[PDB]
């Protein structure tokens, strides 16, 4: 009843990693001098790497190792820690709560001081932004061109200095020079307003992506690179072509399915091996921007069909069939934070439907909202509380097939509502 | 097996609105629509894509192989290979057995495939850089002393074979039967598992120089990296054992 | 079939040598399992240096429900601050009982 494994030993200089045979159906206390004997005042155990180390009166096989695991050797894990006494109080104040990290130290100061010129830019966006929009002055295009200008020079010039203050004020960079760029040509807030905020937050997101000097900050800026160029050409396609009257966010969910489904092609066109430990990483970082892009043109154009009435009910089946395609679109992709965007993409859009109608002055459908809203809540606590209908292992097998068959049916054959909708082949 | 379909829907819902089909104004664009819903179903215009790439074509260290030698081999050593896809750590991408019947000895090869990206953490603990070629040694090794132990003799290669020159590609549909068929002066036969050993999908490749329930490659990159030493997945969607 | 002794996690007894040669001390353990056909198999070791990264990989678990009631917390709590939202929204604009 022998079984292999294959144990784990690091404590005195490296570590060492051997295969062995040890026979079952023994307490592991016989047969951990064998293992110290071959790979090295505390006794130590087999601890499977991922929890706690083991009884040692209890053999391999009633305690759930397999044939061929890997375990590595920790200590019998700990007893009593000695607890502290003292008897006075104001003792008991200043030793007990040593513990802590409750240091100022100049290290603090930096969080504070870094936070608080990103609320002075955010706050000096949002006052020059309402000083602009509510009254007419351009004072407050003026004020937010400055800071905009002060915090763009700011993040290059730290690049080299601290390089996360850098990268956290590029992302806190970027709605300064969205609300400058949507100012000029004022209009009535305009079409292609959105157009040159579009193209300085994707001219901004280029030159800090690839001028990153490390990750920490790399997701947001291909998402929002990726959303910046697909408003970017939608608001092209918007400003000069037609006058595209309710197909503005035909067009983006159309592109936002686009960015979805062919994410794996375009993923690795954005891409010794010593720094492979690296780029992985950053390769799954632009996964997880792309696919958030593809959640939020796919929200920015669901957005703009059902905001206002007088829509289609094909344009409810087509915003029905994108939660649909955005949402079966996340057992395809192995991480967490895709699968996360994936299964969050109806969770936006009955958000920003609700406030697309609280804005819309509507209220009758925004409890719908909320109901719709509650819904969603409500089958994320029954899939969370019991695991059986978000574990797909307890299924059948043709129903697999059933179901990515009406994925892929319902996300790329939703163009002939598209034509109902745009009307593209009435003409 | 995506697009096409909303191709065919955008091109049907351009042909049915057409109605007053007459004097040729819009029936101009059902005959173009019941034209180009039936030319463009895809295996007409991958057949083009096909000649495209294979007239184009004619002028890493991501993944790592390691292949053992078996002279007196059988499908009875067929679980302590199929194994190691996944245990001591190293999470083995595929293992492939191939044979080889030119003449009488059925020549036995195992490959076994190590990424870099689906066991980062596991090669990052060895050192500071990523030594991939020499753990898929150690693991080599130990399949090599394994099935020393079990019985039947393996060697450690590295000039390993060549199941093409490195001629006629081959797969089929799995189960038995096909297999014990696999004609002209060379036959190769070969298996690739992967994919959780507890529950493992395996693939089939063959050549020789269709049979009984076989289909060519038609459109070569199959017999291209069919040599074991090669970094390769075995192109063909895997069966449920 | 041709059993032997064998220490624990080792290789069985050479069948024509003594327990005195073999090095076996008075205390030890012996288990009775049958001679490998071949080599000895020596184990070969491969070393690591920087082992606390596998750990990272593994207390690291992948998606699972643990990531589940992690998004359903997230969704509740969302939920609860737009449905204050929404109505108080309401209420100060115009509102009866609803």
């Amino acid at each position: 009843p022998i079984v292999r494994v294959a144990v784990l030993a690091a404590g005195d200089d490296g570590g060492r990693l051997t295969e062995m045979a040890l026979p079952s159906e023994l307490p592991l206390r016989e047969i951990l001098p064998a293992v110290q004997r071959i790979v090295q005042p505390v006794r130590l155990s087999l601890a499977p790497i991922g929890g706690a180390p083991f009884s040692l009166d209890a053999t391999l096989d009633t305690v759930g190792v397999v044939d061929g695991d890997l375990l590595a050797l920790q200590a019998v894990p700990s007893g009593p820690p000695a607890p502290r006494i003292v008897e006075d109080i104001a003792d008991a104040a200043v030793i007990f709560s040593e513990a802590r990290r409750r240091q100022w130290g100049p290290t603090h100061i930096a969080r504070g001081a870094a936070l608080a010129l990103i609320g002075l830019i955010l706050v000096g966006t949002g006052l020059s932004v309402a000083h602009r929009v509510i009254t007419g002055d351009l004072l407050g295009q003026f004020i937010v061109s400055g800071i905009a200008l002060a915090t763009v020079i700011a993040a290059l010039a730290v690049r080299n200095r601290s390089a996360v203050l850098a990268t956290s004020l590029a992302v806190t960079a970027l709605v300064p020079v969205a609300a400058a760029f949507a100012l000029g040509v004022p209009g009535d807030f305009g079409a292609p307003n959105v157009l040159l905020a579009a193209a300085g937050v994707a001219a901004w997101s280029l030159i800090s992506m690839a001028g990153s000097p490390d990750d920490r900050g790399i997701a947001v800026f291909t998402a929002t690179a990726v959303t910046g160029v697909g408003v970017l050409l939608v608001a092209g396609a918007a400003s000069l072509w037609v006058i595209s009257s309710d197909v503005i966010g035909c067009a983006l969910v159309l592109l936002g399915l686009i960015v979805t489904v062919q994410a794996a092609q375009l993923s690795a066109m954005w891409a010794v091996l010593a720094d492979l430990p690296r780029r992985v990483r950053v390769s799954q970082a632009h996964q997880t921007g792309v696919i958030a892009a593809g959640v939020l043109l796919g929200v920015a154009g669901s957005v703009a069909l059902v905001s206002s009435a007088n829509a289609s009910p094909w344009a409810w089946y087509i915003v029905v069939a994108a939660a649909a395609g955005a949402a079966l679109r996340a057992r395809v992709w192995d991480s967490a934070a895709c699968k996360a965007w994936l299964l969050g993409h109806s969770y936006l859009l009955a958000v920003a439907l609700l406030v697309a109608f609280v804005i819309g002055d509507r209220y009758q459908a925004a409890l719908w909202a909320l109901a719709a809203l509650a819904v969603l809540v409500l089958v994320w606590i029954v899939a969370a509380l019991n695991p059986k209908i978000a574990s797909p292992d307890t299924y059948s097998l043709p129903m697999r097939r059933m179901v990515g068959f009406l994925a892929t049916g319902l996300d790329a054959s939703l163009i002939p509502v598209m034509a109902l909708l745009v009307g593209l082949f009435s003409l | 097996m995506t697009a096409r379909i909303a191709l065919a829907s955008l091109f049907v819902v351009a042909a049915v609105l057409a109605q007053p089909w007459q004097t040729t104004t819009q029936r101009w664009v059902l005959g173009v629509s019941i034209a180009a819903v039936i030319v463009l179903l895809m295996f007409l215009t991958t057949r083009i894509g096909r000649a495209l790439a294979m007239v184009r074509r004619n002028r890493d260290a991501h993944r790592a192989t390691v292949v053992l030698r078996v002279d007196p081999a059988a499908p009875a050593q067929l679980p302590v290979v199929v194994g190691y896809l996944d245990r001591y750590g190293i999470t083995c991408d595929k293992v492939r057995i191939t044979h080889r019947d030119a003449g009488g000895t059925r020549r036995s090869w195992i490959s076994l495939t190590v990424d870099a990206v689906d066991n980062l953490a596991a090669l990052q603990a060895r050192s500071a850089r990523i030594p991939l070629q020499d753990t898929t040694e150690v693991v080599g090794r130990r399949l090599a002393d394994h099935l020393r132990e079990q019985g039947w003799t393996v060697t450690v290669v590295e000039g390993v074979d060549t199941p093409l020159p490195v001629v006629a590609a081959y797969r089929v549909k799995v189960l038995d039967e096909v297999l014990a068929e696999i004609p002209a002066e060379e036959t190769w036969t070969a298996l690739e598992f992967t994919g959780s050993p507890a529950e493992p999908l395996l693939t089939v490749c063959a050549a020789v120089r269709p049979l009984a329930g076989l289909t060519p490659a038609r459109g070569r990159p199959a017999l291209a990296a069919l040599n074991p030493l090669s970094t390769e997945r075995l192109d063909g969607t895997a069966v449920p054992l």
